RNA sequence: CAUCGGUUCUGGCGGGGGGAUAAAGGCCCAGGGAAUGUGGCUCCUCCGGGAGUGUUAUAGCCCUGGGUGUAAUACCCUCGC
RNA sequence: AACGCGACGAUACUACCCGCACGUUGUAGACGUAUAAGAAUAGGCUCCGGCCUCGUAUCCUAGCAGGCGAUUCCUCCGCCGGCCUCGAAGUGGCCGUCGGUAAUUCGCGUAUUGCAAUUUAGACACGCGCGGGAUCAAAUCCUUUGCAGACGACUUAGAUGUG
């Protein structure tokens, strides 16, 4: 447990409801949460069940005037996750509204979150939760099949971001290698008493 | 069936208080009625119960038959 | 080569074996001894 | 110059009041202390003094900053959340705000 | 059904003028405590003889501990359970280290697989399989095989439930 | 109970609401999709509707009844004075949609297009684009070069800004009409060079459209004001001396919900709607210089 | 009658678009593009080669 | 019941080169190269003997044990495809109107293309594009025969099925109208 | 018949496999009960690494790379102790990087405030030389 | 803040008693037995390992009785700090 | 979306911009509010030697809330300027100047806030200020139009003109 200024979560490989419950509990506890890559979230069960549930959601609409009061069906994966979170928070109170203002959801990793640390929640990871052999799906595929229009744009922006991250990774590998050679060189100049004291202390 | 692309009206699992009370009362009345028909029922009922027996896959069934036969002979000798 | 015919015509199919996932748990002689003991007990 | 901090307290968050499902009791508050995750860790901070520091409008006696004083009484549940009692019950708007758990009175 | 202990319960009918020395009946009963053990004794004795609790007495209740709790053993349990249809036999085998642990595994397995409660199961015999040729169930025969070594694929690492966020995606290979 | 005799809906739900259009000039909702292996070309233009007249056409339509015969048809005349390109807008793709990134204007803009930026042109000092015209001079148009290179590097959709020459029309309006016309074909650098070469130049209708082509006409219809249900939706008139009116709908509701639905015909605004009509054949592009067009 | 949104009608229209109307639209577009081309033809920081910066929010203010 | 260990064996000929990495099987042979993604089935691959591939499942159910047979047959069919190949001979028969079949190779797509004309006198011109690697020829030895050859059994059989399904009589008695294209022979190229 | 299979290679539970429990002690599998529990014995001379003979759930154990070679199934505590001192399981565990990490953890948690201050000072003293070496490396190449 | 009184929550430590005077288990002594048969021997072999034989050998295990032993520990009850 | 967003033009007025000069100004709540590979989980990482349960990690962390003077060091940080670079809601790299800077050691000062009382200390936004630099704008009523219209609203026109 650690209080942080803002927690950036990678939505890839995560289960929608478990991540939503954990994020909602953090929001009501008072922690700012930014979830990215909501198109890479996972729903347990194979794709036709999620498609059936979203079509059953689309079926529900107010009768006398569909421009007011009715369930507004959002086809974006980020706002699907936002609906999942909002169902878990008393959003009709001032406390729940203020908790929801501490949350930001995005598709892909827009800047400047591309140069920030993205953490994962092991209590909601699909690989650590689902039994092997069970079927699953992605929120992005369901969104694309129900009406999301920006699967390709987010995709191309993601290969651009991954290419820039690859260049950053070669730079980081070079920096780590030079740091290792610097430590090996400085091992012959640091005082042996200091080295022995640090090794005895655990460093 | 085209259920996935076009779902129908959902079947509600949220039961009503009227339905719950009516089902409970019909269940209690049925229990009383079957008790009455059990008391009035003229079908024959054996006093003894047909015992299922000993399983074949029990590995010491032969030794248990040995024990039963030995105790039978011992009881016959004692009597 | 394969000397016989297959009914569905998939001549490339291998000579499949029986689906016996409980193989190797009992030797043949032990099963025969258990058969004699079960028959005597019965 | 010194490049260090000046913190001698542990951070905490005011979660809610003592409550059932429906009925809340403002006289007792629930606090999540940073790094405390079980009752054995909460036992160290039983009896410590916790302060809620906030900022008002009018400057009274040289400052615009007010403090509500209280102390930790008993652990709550199994996850290191503690119960606290203050001189006045904490504001309901401060659910999620930060509080300071000081290291005094000390048994070390 | 809980932390079970096996008890020998010896009881008898109360002595009368006709029978100054009535017969003693001993049973081996798995029960969480001695009160439940005596209750089960009186139930099983009412099922077999003209003795009830008001006309009989408990001579002794003793705990039967396992001779070798550190030796891996195969147990065969013959039981009768009561369902909607009636009473049915079951023969099952468990690879455990004590008769009491075998009986707890039995109760959990029957509750999981046939929805049978403690009140509807009669434990008729619990025996030790002296030889591995007496093992009949294939799920124990695959455990009593020679040179049994297997890996453990897809081991989810144990991460503390109070640590919400981690900076590394965990691996499932250790 | 059910409706005894089946009858379809009066009116279409696809053209709701029946309100006045948000602005007078028609909005191009969608442009033709871009094929980069095509040559660069403009996809839209503007004109002013003059009226209608009659033609006789020698029809060559094999399989038709009037094949190799003469047909009388009605046609609509649109006056098209040449259009002046005065700008270039760049568009980028975002997960929230197309986004305008930069806009580069020409150095010299006419008073026609300058009147569009004012509601009182006669009281104004006419200061529009005066400080913008100096960035073509300072540092040899370095800022203009920066914005053009930004469009070449980051944008995927390029549109020119084109305005009508309204002084050539008989209209009393002196305020011109300005729109974005998408450049289709070529690469983005080709589109930027195409616009840069077309700044401050008049573009005629014959270089955008060609005879015997079907186009789409986008406009705002004739306004009718507040109109009742009988003419607004084509509903059946109630019989003579129907109480509280006969040019009405007898039942706006007889069934649950306890509301008036959005599908019930109600009195209100008719006309002045934004309409895009498709598949209109160009029969003749006549020239103003020709005295026998 | 076959619908407008029918697969066989769509395939027939696609074949018509590919084989018949396609060359006509391509030739007309080439002529119009040539006619419009007729009218069209008729340091990095200080020179604009280096594209520098022009002269709520996505993140929490901190 | 959860079986502790189950295994299958696939013998590999000397000409065949098999490379498996992360359940992505690549099989190389004299005729060509095949690639398949078996990442949807939990199998552990090994080399139990020189020239034998070992398939294993640990702590799997009966379904997981049974899926190894499908994996075994798929990899065996890939080996047979890269070694000997697969060949489907099809016959097209007609009653009154002769069926015209023209086979081309679209070079930009790099794939064969079969064009069928005059089926029951219909004026439509049917067109089937083949899977990559499937070679279609008109047999000169026999009459009204197509030959589909390849290394991928799935591709060859699916192309033959597409040819058979595209020429289907509608709204007529199938007892009386017997026309169509049918898969006559299924076998190996070598 | 060139077969290039690169696949995962798990450690296996077997008679002789040494387990590391959650408390930090070691055990050896002497008989496998099922796929979830084993019978184990930790007859180590060191009290910290010792484990009483009994049932070990495999969820609460970690597979160490140490396997006692040729250990009979179901061998009692004397035989397991003889095999332990013969094979030298303790020395191999000390060489294992897991015990080095655990020892580093104990050395870090056994620090007082004076120890932490001295750690900070000596770490800055070492960091000076590492920074000079890194600057020299970056300047040279 | 210190020293107290009433109520209460929680942690640690030192003893006692009971059971099969826990059951185990370690180390010895005296017997008996078997294989998921160790060493050895023999036969196959892709020589990597399998197959057969028999009771400890160049591993061990199980069963029974005795000693250390009034052993320890678990569990239950209890006296205090 | 009349409480979603973007680009552009002109911006009088104390209005706009720059610097420090501070707030009985406001903030669902600073206190080191430090940390960018992607991908797989029946496999990955690498410096190619090996390594992988483990973020229990790494960086930073000493001095009047952190002074003065040395001994000593060429390490770290920050402001500017140049060249590049960053469009998903746009910002980092290198070089150069300047300023600060225990990696080692020492001296002088700390008291008296009296035995605890938030450690009034950060950021953003806003206002009042001065001292300087920059710019001299529109909308509406009114008259008119009829492409419009119940009234508002809308399309026009009204400053020298092709009115």
């Amino acid at each position: 447990s650690s209080f942080e200024s803002v927690v950036v979560i990678d939505g890839k490989g995560h289960l929608l409801g478990r991540l939503a419950s954990i994020v909602a509990k953090q929001l009501l506890s008072g922690q700012k949460i930014v979830v990215v890559r909501c198109e890479a979230l996972n729903i347990s069960g194979e794709f036709f069940r999620a498609k059936l549930k979203y079509h059953a959601y689309l079926r529900k609409m107010t009768r006398y005037n569909p421009t007011r009061g009715g369930p507004f069906h959002f086809r974006a994966p980020s706002r699907i996750f936002y609906k999942a979170v909002r169902g878990m928070i008393p959003h009709k109170t001032a406390r729940g509204a203020a908790a929801l203002e501490r949350l930001k959801v995005f598709e892909g990793v827009p800047p400047p979150y591309d140069k920030k640390k993205k953490m994962v929640v092991p209590q909601a990871l699909r690989v650590l939760r689902l039994q092997p052999g069970r079927k699953y799906c992605t929120v992005g595929r369901l969104s694309h099949e129900v009406g999301w229009k920006y699967q390709d744009v987010v995709a191309r922006l993601e290969e651009r971001r991954k290419a820039k991250g690859a260049a950053y990774y070669e730079r980081k590998k070079l920096a780590a290698r030079q740091l290792s050679e610097a430590k090996k060189a400085a091992a012959a100049k640091v005082d042996p008493k200091v080295s022995e004291a640090l090794a005895a202390y655990g460093y | 069936a085209g259920t996935i692309n076009k779902p129908k009206k959902p079947t509600s699992k949220r039961k009503t208080t009227r339905l719950r009370a009516k089902i409970s009362k019909r269940a209690a009345e049925k229990k009383r009625k079957e008790r009455k028909l059990a008391r009035k029922n003229p079908e024959w009922r054996s006093k003894l119960k047909k015992d299922p027996g000993i399983p074949n896959l029990f590995p010491y069934k032969e030794r248990l038959l040995q024990q039963i036969e030995e105790e039978r002979i011992r009881r016959k000798e004692e009597l | 080569k394969n000397l016989g015919m297959r009914k569905n015509g998939q001549v490339w199919l291998p000579a499949k074996k029986a689906f016996r996932p409980t193989k190797g748990l009992t030797s043949w002689e032990l099963r025969v001894k258990k058969r004699q003991e079960q028959a005597a007990m019965k | 110059p010194s490049e260090a901090g000046h913190r001698l307290y542990v951070k905490g968050r005011h979660l809610s009041y003592q409550r059932g499902r429906r009925n809340t009791h403002p006289k007792t508050s629930l606090i999540k202390i940073e790094g405390v995750d079980d009752t054995a860790a909460a036992n160290f901070y039983l009896g410590k003094r916790v302060a809620y520091v906030y900022r008002a409008q009018k400057e009274v006696r040289g400052t615009k900053i007010r403090v509500i004083w209280g102390k930790i009484t008993r652990p709550h549940g199994n996850s290191g959340v503690v119960r606290a009692k203050f001189t006045h019950p904490l504001p309901a708007r401060s659910f999620g705000a930060s509080v300071r758990i000081m290291l005094y009175p000390s048994s070390i | 059904m809980g932390r079970l202990q096996e008890y020998q319960v010896i009881g008898r009918h109360l002595p009368t003028e006709a029978n100054p020395n009535p017969a003693l009946y001993r049973m081996r009963i798995f029960a969480p405590n001695e009160v439940v053990a005596k209750s089960r004794f009186w139930y099983f004795l009412r099922g077999l003889k003209k003795v009830k609790k008001a006309t009989g007495e408990i001579v002794s209740v003793n705990v039967i501990s396992e001779k070798h709790p550190l030796k891996v053993k195969n147990f065969g349990i013959w039981l009768r359970y009561d369902s909607r249809s009636g009473t049915h036999n079951m023969y099952k085998e468990y690879r455990e280290t004590s008769r009491v642990a075998a009986v707890e595994a039995m109760y959990a397995d029957m509750a999981a697989r046939h929805r049978a409660r403690f009140r509807s199961i009669h434990i008729l015999k619990v025996v030790e399989l002296e030889k591995t040729e007496d093992v009949k169930r294939p799920y124990i025969k695959q455990l009593v095989a020679k040179n049994l070594s297997f890996p453990l694929p897809h081991r989810v690492p144990k991460i503390s439930t109070k640590k919400i966020f981690s900076a590394k995606r965990p691996s499932t290979f250790s | 109970s059910h409706r005894k005799y089946e009858a379809p809906r009066h009116g279409s739900l696809a053209f709701l609401p029946r309100k006045r259009a948000a602005r007078h000039r028609g909005r191009v909702k969608s442009f033709p999709k871009d094929d980069p292996k095509k040559p660069v070309h403009l996809t839209a233009a503007m004109g002013y509707k003059a009226g209608m007249t009659t033609i006789v056409r020698d029809l060559d339509r094999p399989g038709a009844k009037a094949h190799k015969k003469e047909v009388v048809e009605a046609v609509t005349i649109i006056d098209c004075p040449p259009m002046v390109v005065v700008g270039l807008v760049g568009y980028i793709e975002t997960p929230r949609g197309l986004r305008s990134l930069t806009t580069v204007w020409a150095e010299h803009l006419s008073d026609e297009v300058k009147r569009r930026f004012y509601k009182n042109w006669y009281k104004s000092k006419k200061k529009a684009f005066t400080k913008y015209a100096k960035k073509y001079a300072e540092n040899n148009g370095a800022s203009i070069t920066r914005e053009l290179e930004r469009i070449k590097k980051y944008c995927t959709v390029v549109r020119v800004l084109a305005h009508t020459q309204i002084r050539k029309t008989p209209l009393k309006q002196k305020k011109a009409h300005l729109m974005e016309i998408q450049i289709n074909g070529g690469s983005v650098a080709d589109k930027v060079e195409f616009g840069r070469s077309l700044f401050e130049k008049p573009v005629t209708i014959d270089t955008i459209f060609e005879k015997d082509e079907m186009i789409d006409v986008i406009a705002v219809t004739k306004g009718h004001g507040f109109v009742g249900v009988t003419a607004r939706w084509g509903t059946k008139k109630l019989p003579r001396k129907t109480h509280k009116g006969l040019r009405k709908v007898a039942c706006i509701g007889a069934w649950h919900p306890s509301h008036v639905q959005w599908t019930v015909a109600r009195a209100g605004q008719m006309g002045y709607h934004h309409r895009t009509s498709v598949n209109h054949k160009i029969y003749r592009i006549g020239k103003g210089d020709d005295e026998a067009n | 009658a076959k619908s407008a949104r029918a697969s066989r009608i769509k395939e027939n229209h696609q074949r018509f678009k590919k084989n018949i109307a396609g060359p006509v639209e391509a030739a007309r577009l080439e002529r119009l593009s040539a006619k419009l081309m007729a009218i069209a033809q008729a340091s990095g920081v200080k020179s604009g080669k280096s594209i520098g910066r022009k002269d709520s929010s996505i993140v929490f203010p901190m | 019941m959860r079986y502790i260990h189950s295994e299958e064996t696939i013998p590999v000929p000397e000409n065949v080169k098999v490379s498996i990495k992360s359940r992505l099987v690549t099989v190389e042979g004299p005729r060509g190269k095949l690639q398949k993604d078996l990442s949807h089935i939990a199998v552990n691959f090994s080399v139990v003997k020189k020239g034998v591939i070992g398939l294993e499942i640990h702590h799997g159910s009966r379904k997981d044990v049974a899926a190894l047979r499908t994996v075994r047959t798929i990899i065996n069919n890939m080996i047979i495809g890269v070694t000997k190949g697969f060949k489907y001979k099809m016959r097209y028969v007609y009653a009154h109107f002769p069926i015209n079949v023209n086979v081309e190779k679209n070079a930009e797509t790099g794939c064969y293309e079969v064009e069928i004309r005059n089926f029951i006198g219909e004026k439509i011109v049917r067109k089937v594009v083949m899977a990559p690697g499937v070679e279609v020829e008109i047999s000169k030895a026999q009459k009204d025969e197509l030959i589909l050859s390849g290394n991928s059994l799935e591709a060859v059989s699916q192309s033959a099925a597409d040819i058979q399904q595209i020429c289907k009589v509608r709204n007529k008695d199938i007892r009386k109208f017997l026309d169509g294209i049918y898969v006559s022979e299924k076998g190996n190229i070598v | 018949a060139e077969i290039n299979v690169e696949a995962t290679s798990w450690r296996r539970v077997e008679v002789g496999r040494v387990l590391k429990l959650e408390n930090g002690s070691l055990a050896a599998i002497v008989e496998i009960i099922d796929h979830k529990r084993v019978l184990a014995d930790g007859p180590s001379s060191d009290p910290k690494l010792a484990t009483p003979r009994g049932i070990v759930p495999l969820s609460r154990a970690l597979l160490t790379p140490i396997v006692i070679p040729k250990l009979p199934r179901g061998a009692r505590t004397g035989a397991v102790k003889k095999a332990w001192e013969a094979y030298g399981v303790d020395a191999k565990w000390k060489e294992t990087n897991w015990a080095k990490k655990q020892l580093q953890q104990e050395r870090r948690q056994s620090l007082t405030d004076f120890d932490r201050f001295k750690v900070m000072r000596l770490k800055k003293q070492r960091r000076f030389e590492e920074r000079k070496a890194l600057a020299k490396i970056k300047a040279a190449a």
